[PDB]
């Protein structure tokens, strides 16, 4: 007689029907860890503001994104602010690092913007034209301009010029500033006598040159500077300090290496020969008051 | 750099 | 005279219905650790066997043809 | 009579045995996939400088790689991210909803399916932004916000376990808020998808057919019913538990929002619930078929 057989597979049964209730509980409680997304490491502060500097009067510590909306501004956007313990806190428009972005842009991206804003400040980006207009003169106090380089061998120099500006889309974003405030890098932006020709310097000088692209020529050139060295940049017949040029890794590049025949680094004359590519970059301003 |  | 018979044909009714609820919940564990590759660190990998329960699937029901 | 076969069915002992070999097999997964748990999956998505109200306005700021941005469609709205492809048929499609490995679970209640969830975006090999698309909701407040900016269309693209694709284009798209229940609109389609939400499923007739009509019904999720299955029963609800939310009638011919069936060919013993609760698209593999690709992007008309 078959006893325990089906009373055994009776045993299975309802076992293994007690493990699946089980299991399914389990299952509910695997669910529950399963709804949050990944965690994102880049996120916004709340404090906000005029520039950096306003930011930074307000409690802001730590460097990192923020939004501000300039007086004039009828929107605001993201911006990284760089900020250090003495209260001063900086709003950066350009930065180069590592060759990952391409500076080779059109009229209308460097009006926009362009590349990536990070937390850490380890992104290459170009913060539009129409933004460092609205911050410069979105009033009458006096903004300044730090340009901070590196090279290939760790060494760092700045330099600075006073009353810096940007004006509207309407003058070709020209560039301008009162006078050069010093620094070890020299002052590029003045020109430089290059070689034999009796202009050099007053053909490479750039305070009140109108910004140009490929797209939109309104250098001192016949030709086009912004398309033969290729980016978007002040130029004047050309240029002696040329920071969103192309990024030659490990600087020393030569005639062979461009394509038009020009040298299209990443250069600041003053400095180093134009056959040196920075290895970093960075362009920021913060009031002049805040300096002095 | 400067343009002849 | 028996009383075995009237037992087991029900017992193999439910062992029927545990393979169904068995196979749901196969699929159904597959289905919510995908969906922590999206949420936690990383996800188990396991490759569901559906042939397996299709096979005694389609046996047992050779017996409930049976009485 | 004599004990002939009733001693033959011990077939029954290893139908046991097996199942019961299934769930040990079973516990100790859902316990690994515990463990992998203790810590989270991370992104770093540096944000492009370039934004705007939307994808089409970016684009035409110079936005030409397709990747995760950050837009504000109003002055009254926290800026948001939101996956942007800039490469499909001219490109500024705004992404809304998007699967592709069934890494995101679906089956949520009414706030999440309300406040958006799942993966934006995540990292590509080796870049410092995030261009490659996750699985997502945008969410219903944000939806209902960009189509009511102005005429929008609509663009769902599928892809089959084969390799083959199919879309279906709708030129007008529309969701109202929530105290309208986000009611869905549709209209001006074209493809090679079927239009199942406007004619619901092709292989049926008479009003069986056009009780799969997804256009002109409100949103559902397993927690609040508002499908057009009218009855008292509470235990007959077109959104079941862990089923997806969507537009429900009575009650699909299309769920791009089901569960994410690996293999694509799919049973009804291996529903939860009995009924094709996959990701489904009627008009083009039938009904008890899941997409392996699915997802839903907008964009303004131009008007
Ligand atoms: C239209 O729907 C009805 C019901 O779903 C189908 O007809 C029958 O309806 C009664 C319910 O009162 C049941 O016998 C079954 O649900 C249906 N029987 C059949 C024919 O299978 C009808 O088939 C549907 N028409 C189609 C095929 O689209
Ligand atoms: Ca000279
Ligand atoms: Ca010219
Ligand atoms: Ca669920
Ligand atoms: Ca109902």
């Amino acid at each position: 007689t078959h006893d325990s057989s089906i009373r055994y597979l009776q045993e299975i049964y309802n076992s293994n029907n007690q493990k699946i209730v089980n299991l399914k509980e389990k299952v509910a409680q695997l669910e529950a860890q399963c709804q949050e997304p990944c965690k994102d490491t880049v996120q916004i502060h709340d404090i906000t503001g005029k520039d950096c500097q306003d930011i930074a009067n307000k409690g802001a510590k730590q460097s990192g994104l923020y939004f501000i909306k300039p007086l004039k501004a009828n929107q605001q956007f993201l911006v990284y602010c760089e900020i250090d313990g003495s209260g001063n806190g900086w709003t950066v428009f350009q930065k180069r690092l590592d060759g990952s972005v391409d500076f080779k842009k059109n009229w209308i991206q460097y009006k926009e913007g362009f590349g990536h804003l990070s937390p850490t400040g380890t992104t290459e980006f170009w913060l539009g034209n129409e933004k460092i207009h609205l911050i410069s003169t979105q009033s009458a106090i006096p903004y300044a301009l730090r340009v901070e380089l590196e090279d290939w061998n760790g060494r760092t120099s700045t330099a600075d010029y006073a009353m810096f500006k940007v004006g509207p889309e309407a003058d070709k974003y020209r560039l301008t500033y009162a006078y050069f405030a010093g620094g070890d890098a020299g002052d590029a932006f003045d020109g430089f006598d290059f070689g034999d020709d009796p202009s050099d310097k007053f053909f490479t000088s750039h305070n009140g040159m109108q910004f140009s692209t490929w797209d939109n020529d309104n250098d001192k050139f016949e030709g086009n500077c912004a398309e033969q060295d290729g980016s978007g940049w002040w130029m004047n017949k050309c240029h002696a300090g040329h920071l969103n040029g192309v990024y030659y890794q490990g600087g020393t590049y030569s005639k062979a290496s461009t394509p038009n025949g020009y040298d299209n680094g990443i250069i600041w004359a003053t400095w180093k020969t134009r056959w040196y590519s920075m290895k970093k970059t960075t362009m920021k301003i913060i009031p002049f008051n805040r300096l002095t | 750099g400067p343009r002849p | 005279v028996i009383e075995k018979v009237q037992h087991i044909q029900l017992l193999q009714k439910n062992v029927r219905a545990q393979l169904v609820d068995m196979k749901r919940l196969e699929v159904d564990i597959d289905i919510k650790i995908r969906s922590c590759r999206g949420s936690c660190s990383r996800a188990l990998a396991r490759e569901v066997d559906l042939k397996d329960y299709e096979d005694q699937q389609k046996q047992l029901e050779q017996v409930i043809a049976k009485d | 009579v004599n004990s002939n076969i009733p001693t033959n069915l011990r077939v029954l002992r290893s139908i046991l045995e097996n199942l019961r070999s299934k769930i040990q097999k079973l516990e100790s997964d859902v316990s690994a996939q515990m463990e992998y748990c203790r810590t989270p999956c991370t992104v770093s998505c540096n944000i492009p400088v370039v934004s705007g109200k939307e994808c089409e306005e970016i684009i035409r700021k110079g936005g030409e790689t397709s990747e995760m941005y950050l837009i504000q469609p109003d002055s009254s709205v926290k800026p948001y991210r939101v996956y942007c492809d800039m490469n499909t048929e001219n490109g500024g499609w705004t992404v809304i909803q998007n699967r592709q490995d069934g890494s995101v679970d679906f089956g949520r209640k009414w706030d999440p399916y309300k406040q958006g969830f799942g993966n934006v975006a995540t990292n590509t090999d080796g870049k410092n932004y995030c261009g490659l698309p996750g699985e997502y909701w945008l969410g219903n407040d944000k939806i209902s916000q960009l189509t009511r900016m102005g005429p929008t269309e609509l663009l769902i693209e599928m892809e089959d376990w084969k390799g083959d694709k199919v879309k279906a284009h709708y030129g007008g798209f529309t969701v109202q808020n929530e105290a309208n229940k986000y009611q869905i609109s549709v209209n001006k389609y074209r493809g090679t998808a079927g239009n199942a939400l406007m004619d619901g499923a092709s292989q049926l007739m008479g009003e069986n057919r056009t009780m799969t009509i997804h256009n002109g019904m409100f949103f559902s999720t397993y927690d609040r019913d508002n499908d057009g299955w009218l009855t008292s029963d509470p235990r007959k609800q077109c959104s079941k538990e862990d089923g997806g939310g969507w537009w429900y009638n009575r009650c699909h011919a299309a769920n791009p929002n089901g569960r994410y069936y690996w293999g694509g060919q799919y049973t009804w013993d291996m529903a939860k619930h009995g009924t094709d609760d996959g990701v489904v698209w009627m008009n083009w593999k039938g009904s008890w078929y899941s997409m392996r690709k699915m997802s839903m992007k907008i964009r303004p008309f131009f008007p």
